[PDB]
RNA sequence: UAAUUGCGAUAACGAACGAGACCUUAACCUACUAAAUAGUGGUGCUAGCAUUUGCUGGUUAUCCACUUCUUAGAGGGACUAUCGGUUUCAAGCCGAUGGAAGUUUGAGGCAAUAACAGGUCUGUGAUGCCCUUAGACGUUCUGGGCCGCACGCGCGCUACACUGACGGAGCCAGCGAGUCUAACCUUGGCCGAGAGGUCUUGGUAAUCUUGUGAAACUCCGUCGUGCUGGGGAUAGAGCAUUGUAAUUAUUGCUCUUCAACGAGGAAUUCCUAGUAAGCGCAAGUCAUCAGCUUGCGUUGAUUACGUCCCUGCCCUUUGUACACACC
C-alpha cells in the first residue's frame, strides 16, 4: 500500500459541471520542490493534509 | 438530622410505600381491582394485578403532598395518556375517574388525607406523619 | 426454534459456558443457546443472586455483565 | 431467580374447545386464538380461574384447565360483569352470551342472515358484498377478492 | 372618603397614556396615596381570512390584528371629588367605568 | 445581613431564578436536592457549574433554584445557567473581584452556555407549510 | 483526594474521579490521539465532555462543525430514519451503552476504538460523476479530510442501524461490535466493506 | 451588492416610482416608571421531621419591604464596533476579538410600469344585456341526493416493529377562547368500567377554567425475531351524548372479529439552524363530527457554504422569413 501523504498548499476553485469538486494543488510532504493538482470532493480548508493513493495522474479541470 | 420526601427520588418512594401499604393490611380496596383498564384510553389492565392500586394510592399521596390540594379531574388528567384510536392520530385522554376517586376515599377513610377548603384534597396531620417515616427509612436502605 | 423451559440439559450449558464468556447479555444468551428470551432475563439474575458474573450497568433496555473472577 | 426444572408435565400443541392451542407460549396470549376470546378476556379468566400468569401453556395440566374452560362458557355465575359478554340481551332471549370457538361464525351467520331475510339495508348491503357502515366507497375498498 | 378603581380599557396607546398620565395628574397635586397605573398584557385579537373571494388562486392567508390595552388604578378619595375626576377625562378611543367597592 | 443574590437563566422558554445567599452549602432545586434532578443523563449538566470551579467554592452558600416553563431538556439548561450566574453575581457583589474573575474564566473557556444565553428563537411559520421553511407537495398534474 | 462534606449530599462517587481531572460518564480523555494523519483537528477529542449532549451551534459556519466532539457526532447521526428524529436522549443512552460494552470485549479506552475505527472507515479515493452527454462517465477524484470524517460516521451508523432492525440484538451491542470489527482491517462490518468497494471503484475509474 | 445597491466612467444634467428606508414581531437591559388581576424575601399563626439556631410546607390580602424573575409605558443598545488581511486602493469582501445580537440580527407586513379575454355574476340590496316572473327559475314544507362504485389521479393519516408494543412511575410548555335576558369555558363533591350522569361553585376574564400536571421523552417490568403481544382494516352485539330527527352505521365507550402491509418500480415533492423531521396543544368550521387548515410550543439533527449540469429568471451582444410573438 504506497500511501502518499500531501498538503493543500492553494485552493484553485470548483469544477465539474455541478461544482460538487474543489480543485486543489498540493505539495507532497515528504520533498519541497515537486507539486501536484488534483481534484477533491468534499470541503477542503488551506493547509489541511491529504491521502492519494497514486500520486501520478496530474488532474485536470473536469467537465 | 431531619428528611422529607422531596429528599427522596419519586420512583423508590413509591416502591416503598406500596410496599408498606402492602404489609400494612387495610387500603379497602374495590372488588373490580381485576376487570379494570384504569383508563379509557390504555389497552391492557395493570400487569401487577396484585399491587397497581397501592401503587396508585402511594403515587396519588406523594402528589397530595409536593402540591396544595388536587381533586379528581387533575388526578384524570395527570394519569391518562394518549390513545391510539387507530387508523386516526392520538389524542391526550384523561384517566379513569372511579379509581381516582376510590383511591382518595380510601385515603381519607385510613387518615392520611383530608377534605379541604376551596375544594380538592389536602394532606393530614398525620398525613405529613406517616409521609415522613415512609421518606425516613428509605435514605438508610444501603445497610 | 428457542427452547422455553428448561429441561436438565439445558441449566448445565449455562454453568461451564457462560463463565467462558467476557460479555454476556439477553442477546448473548438467545445467540450463542437457544434460549427464548425470556429465560435470558431471569437467567441474568439467576447468575446475580449466586456470584457467576458481575454488573457494570443496569438499564431495563440493555444489561451489560462480566465474568466475576 | 425463579427457574423451575419441571421436564415430564410439559406438553406440546394441545386442544382447548376443539382448537388448537399453542404450547410454549403465554397462557393469557396462549387462548387468544380462540376465535371468540380475545387478549383482555383472556386475562379476566385466567385471574378468576386462579391462574399465574407466568406460566407457560406447555404447563397448566387437566384439572384447572377445566377450570380455565368452565370459566368460559359460563361466565356470569362468576362475576364477571356483564359489560364483558360478547352478546348482551342479543337478538331473541334478552340473557348474555359471550360466544366462542365455533360459535361466532353461527351467531354471526344468524345475524346476517336474519337481517337478509327481513330485507333490511344492511342486508341487502351484506348480501351485495358492500360497506355495510357509512363510509365512501368510491376510492378505497378495491380488490373485493 | 371612599376606596374605588378606574379601569381604563383602549385601543390608541397615545390616547390611553397621556390620560392615564392626565388621572395621575389630578392625583397627586393634593397628597393621596396612589397604588397607580399597573398595565395588564396587551391582548391581540387576531382574524385569518384567506385573501380572496371564491377559492382560486395560490392559497394565501391573512391576518388582521385588534390590539387592546388595558389598565387600573386604585384610588381612595372622599365622595365629591370622585365625582368630576371622570368627567374631564373624556377623550376618544377609551372607555373608563369605575368601581365602587 | 444575610447577604443574598438573586439571579435567572434562561433556555427557550424557561426561566430558573436561583438564590445564592449565605449558608452551609445546600443547593436545592424545586426543594429536591441537586442529586434528585431526573432526566437521569443530564445529571451532570446541573454538576458541571458545580465542579468545574471546585466544590469548595459552595461550602459557604445556599442556593435555590426554581423552574418554569420549557421543557424536560430545556428546564436543566436553565439551572446550570442560574448556577453560574448566581455564583460570580455572588462573588462580584460580596468577596473580592479577583475571585469573581477566574469564575468567568473557567466558565468561558468551557463556554457551554453557562453565562449567557443562547439567541436562538423558533421562527415563526407560514401558510403553505406546516412549518417555518417546509412547504406542502405540489402536484403539478 | 480531601472530599468535602457538605449540607448537599452529592455522593463520593461523583466528585473522586472528575475534580482532578475531568471525565466522560465514567472515562478518560486523555492518552487519546488520532493514529491516522490527515484526520488530526478533524477529529476532536481534545476537551472533555461529561456527556455527549451539548446545544451547540455548528452548522452556522463553514467548518465549525469540527469543532464538535467526535462522540456527540456519532450520537447526532444515531437519531435517524424518521421515528428516531430529534431523540437525543434516547441516542446518548445508546452511545452510553456502548462504550461499556466495547470496553468488555477489548481492554483497552472505548474512546480510542472509536477514535481508530473513524480513521479506518474513512474512504480514501471517490468517484465523481461527469455527465457531457449520453453516457454519463465516472471519475475518480480525491476526498476532503473533513468528508472521510463525514463518511466513516455516517457508514458506521447505517451499518449499525441495518444490522439491528430485524434483529434480536439491540442497538447498542450492534454499534459496538460494528466499531469493533472496524476498528481492525476485518472486513466483516458494513462500513469496511463498503469504504472497500468504494475505493476499488474509483481504483477501476480512474 | 440581496438590490438600476453603490464606487466610478461618461452627451448627458437634474428628477420620480420600485428596492432600500419604513411598520409589526422575537431576542439584551440588576437603568427609570410600580403592580393583591405577576412574583420575591422577612414578619405573625401553624404542620412534619430534627431537635442545636435548620429543611420542606400551608396560611386570599395578618403585616412590612422590593421589582431579579412576569407585565407595559418611555428609552438605550449595532452602526458590521476594534484589529488584521485583500482590491484600481474605492464601493466592498474575508479572518479574529469584544458583544445579548455581525446572513439586510431572524421572520414577516407593505410593495413598481405594463399585462392575462387567469378566477369570481354561487359573498354582496355591485351591476349591463338576455331569460323567467304565479302550474314561478321567487319563497316555503315534507322525503331523498351531494357520501352513490367494475376503475384511474392528486393532498394526507396509520403502519410494516426491539431506537419498539404494552403496564405502572416521573412529570415539562407556548399561541388562544369562554355566557344577560342565555345557557359559554367549567373547578370541586357524589354515582358509574368507560362514555357519561347529578349537586354546586369561579369566570364578561394577568383574577376562574389553567401551572390547560399535552404528547413524543425518562426509569422499572412483561414481551423475544415468531404477519407475534407490530398493524387495526373490515365486521357482529350492547351502553351513552348532541340533535325535532342518528336508518345510508353523527360521534364517544365496552367485548368480540385480527385483513393487506416485511421499507415500496418508473417517476417525483420539500428543505440549510432552533432549520428539516418527530410530537402534541389552542383557534376556524361547530349543535354533533378534524385524519383539514391557521398559529403555537416540546425534542432537535445529517449534509452545502457551491454550480449552471437539469428546470427557470435578470442584463449585454448576436441571428431571425417570428409580432396570435417557437404551443
Amino acid at each position: 500500500t504506497p500511501v502518499t501523504l500531501a498538503k493543500v498548499i492553494k485552493v484553485l476553485g470548483r469544477t465539474g459541471s455541478r461544482g460538487g469538486v474543489t480543485q486543489v494543488r498540493v505539495e507532497f510532504l515528504e520533498d519541497t520542490s515537486r507539486t501536484i493538482v488534483r481534484n477533491v470532493k468534499g470541503p477542503v480548508r488551506e493547509n489541511d493534509i491529504l491521502v492519494l493513493m497514486e500520486s501520478e495522474r496530474e488532474a485536470r479541470r473536469l467537465r | 438530622p431531619g428528611v422529607s420526601v422531596r429528599d427522596v427520588a419519586a420512583q423508590d418512594f413509591i416502591n416503598a410505600y406500596a410496599s408498606f401499604l402492602q404489609r400494612q393490611g387495610k387500603l379497602e380496596v374495590p372488588g373490580y381491582v381485576d376487570i379494570v383498564k384504569t383508563s379509557s384510553g390504555n389497552e391492557m389492565p395493570p400487569q401487577d394485578a396484585e399491587g397497581w392500586f397501592y401503587k396508585r394510592a402511594a403515587s396519588v399521596a406523594r402528589h397530595i403532598y409536593m402540591r396544595k390540594q388536587v381533586g379528581v379531574g387533575k388526578l384524570n388528567k395527570l394519569y391518562g395518556g394518549a390513545k391510539s384510536r387507530g387508523v386516526r392520530p392520538y389524542k391526550h385522554i384523561d384517566a379513569s375517574g372511579s379509581i381516582n376517586r376510590k383511591v382518595l376515599q380510601a385515603l381519607e377513610k385510613i387518615g392520611i388525607v383530608e377534605i379541604s377548603p376551596k375544594g380538592g384534597r389536602r394532606i393530614s396531620e398525620n398525613g405529613q406523619r406517616d409521609l415522613d417515616r415512609i421518606a425516613a427509612q428509605t435514605l438508610e436502605e444501603d445497610e | 426454534q428457542h427452547a422455553v423451559i428448561l429441561d436438565q440439559e439445558k441449566y448445565d450449558r449455562i454453568l461451564k459456558e457462560v463463565p467462558t464468556y467476557r460479555y454476556v447479555s439477553v442477546s448473548v444468551l438467545v445467540d450463542r443457546l437457544k434460549i427464548g428470551g425470556s429465560l435470558a432475563r431471569i437467567a441474568l439474575r439467576h447468575l446475580e443472586k449466586e456470584g457467576i458474573i458481575k454488573p457494570i450497568s443496569k438499564h431495563s433496555k440493555q444489561a451489560i455483565y462480566t465474568r466475576a473472577t | 431467580s425463579l427457574v423451575v426444572q419441571e421436564q415430564g408435565s410439559f406438553q406440546h400443541i394441545l386442544r382447548l374447545l376443539n382448537t388448537n392451542v399453542d404450547g410454549n407460549i403465554k397462557i393469557v396470549y396462549a387462548l387468544t386464538t380462540i376465535k371468540g376470546v380475545g387478549r383482555r378476556y383472556s386475562n379476566l379468566v385466567c385471574k378468576k380461574a386462579d391462574v399465574d400468569l407466568h406460566k407457560r401453556a406447555g404447563e397448566l395440566t387437566q384439572e384447572e384447565l377445566e377450570r380455565i374452560v368452565q370459566i368460559m362458557q359460563n361466565p356470569t355465575h362468576y362475576k364477571i360483569p356483564a359489560w364483558f359478554l360478547n352478546r348482551q340481551n342479543d337478538i331473541t332471549d334478552g340473557k348474555d352470551y359471550h360466544t366462542l370457538a365455533n360459535n361466532v361464525e353461527s351467531k354471526l351467520r344468524d345475524d346476517l342472515e336474519r337481517l337478509k331475510k327481513i330485507r333490511a339495508h344492511r342486508g341487502i348491503r351484506h348480501f351485495w358484498g358492500l360497506r355495510v357502515r357509512g363510509q365512501h366507497t368510491k376510492t378505497t375498498g378495491r380488490r373485493r377478492a | 372618603i371612599i376606596k374605588i378603581r378606574i379601569t381604563l380599557t383602549s385601543t390608541k396607546v397615545k390616547q390611553l397614556e397621556n390620560v392615564s398620565s392626565n388621572i395621575v395628574k389630578n392625583a397627586e397635586q393634593h397628597n393621596l396615596v396612589k397604588k397607580g397605573p399597573v398595565r395588564l398584557p396587551t391582548k391581540v385579537l387576531k382574524i385569518s381570512t384567506r385573501k380572496t373571494p371564491n377559492g382560486e388562486g395560490s392559497k394565501t392567508w391573512e391576518t388582521y390584528e385588534m390590539r387592546i390595552h388595558k389598565r387600573y388604578i386604585d384610588l381612595e378619595a372622599p365622595v365629591q371629588i370622585v365625582k368630576r375626576i371622570t368627567q374631564i377625562t373624556i377623550e376618544p378611543g377609551v372607555d373608563v367605568e369605575v368601581v365602587v367597592a | 445581613a444575610v447577604p443574598s443574590v438573586q439571579t435567572f437563566g434562561k433556555k427557550k422558554s424557561a426561566t430558573a431564578v436561583a438564590h445564592v445567599k449565605a449558608g452551609k452549602g445546600l443547593i436545592k432545586v424545586n426543594g429536591s436536592p441537586i442529586t434528585l434532578v431526573e432526566p437521569e443523563i443530564l445529571r451532570f449538566k446541573v454538576y458541571e457549574p458545580l465542579l468545574l470551579v471546585g466544590l469548595d467554592k459552595f461550602s459557604n452558600i445556599d442556593i435555590r433554584v426554581r423552574v418554569t416553563g420549557g421543557g424536560h431538556v430545556s428546564q436543566v439548561y436553565a439551572i446550570r445557567q442560574a448556577i453560574a450566574k448566581g455564583l460570580v453575581a455572588y462573588h462580584q457583589k460580596y468577596v473580592d473581584e479577583q475571585s469573581k474573575n477566574e469564575l468567568k474564566k473557567a466558565f468561558t473557556s468551557y463556554d457551554r452556555t453557562l453565562l449567557i444565553a443562547d439567541s436562538r428563537r423558533p421562527e415563526p411559520k407560514k401558510f403553505g407549510g406546516k412549518g417555518a421553511r417546509s412547504r406542502f407537495q405540489k402536484s403539478y398534474r | 483526594f480531601t472530599p468535602v462534606v457538605l449540607a448537599t449530599p452529592i455522593p463520593e462517587e461523583v466528585q473522586q474521579a472528575q475534580t482532578e481531572i475531568k471525565l466522560f460518564n465514567k472515562w478518560s480523555f486523555e492518552e487519546v490521539e488520532v493514529k491516522d494523519a490527515s484526520l488530526v483537528d478533524y477529529v476532536q477529542v481534545r476537551q472533555p465532555i461529561f456527556v455527549a449532549h451539548t446545544a451547540g451551534r455548528y452548522a452556522n459556519k463553514r467548518f465549525r462543525k469540527a469543532q464538535c466532539p467526535i462522540i456527540e457526532r456519532l450520537t447526532n447521526s444515531l437519531m435517524m430514519n424518521g421515528r428516531n428524529n430529534g431523540k437525543k436522549l434516547k441516542a446518548v443512552r445508546i452511545i452510553k451503552h456502548t462504550l461499556d460494552i466495547i470496553n468488555v470485549l477489548t481492554d483497552q479506552n472505548p474512546i480510542q476504538v472509536v477514535v481508530d475505527a473513524i480513521t479506518n472507515t474513512g474512504p480514501r479515493e471517490d468517484t465523481t460523476r461527469v455527465g457531457g452527454g449520453g453516457a454519463a462517465r465516472r471519475q475518480a477524484v480525491d476526498v476532503s479530510p473533513l468528508r472521510r470524517v463525514n463518511q466513516a460516521i455516517a457508514l458506521l451508523t447505517i451499518g449499525a442501524r441495518e444490522a439491528a432492525f430485524r434483529n434480536i440484538k439491540t442497538i447498542a451491542e450492534t454499534l459496538a461490535e460494528e466499531l469493533i470489527n472496524a476498528a481492525k482491517g476485518s472486513s466483516t462490518s458494513y462500513a469496511i466493506k463498503k469504504k472497500d468497494e468504494l475505493e476499488r471503484v474509483a481504483k477501476s475509474n480512474r
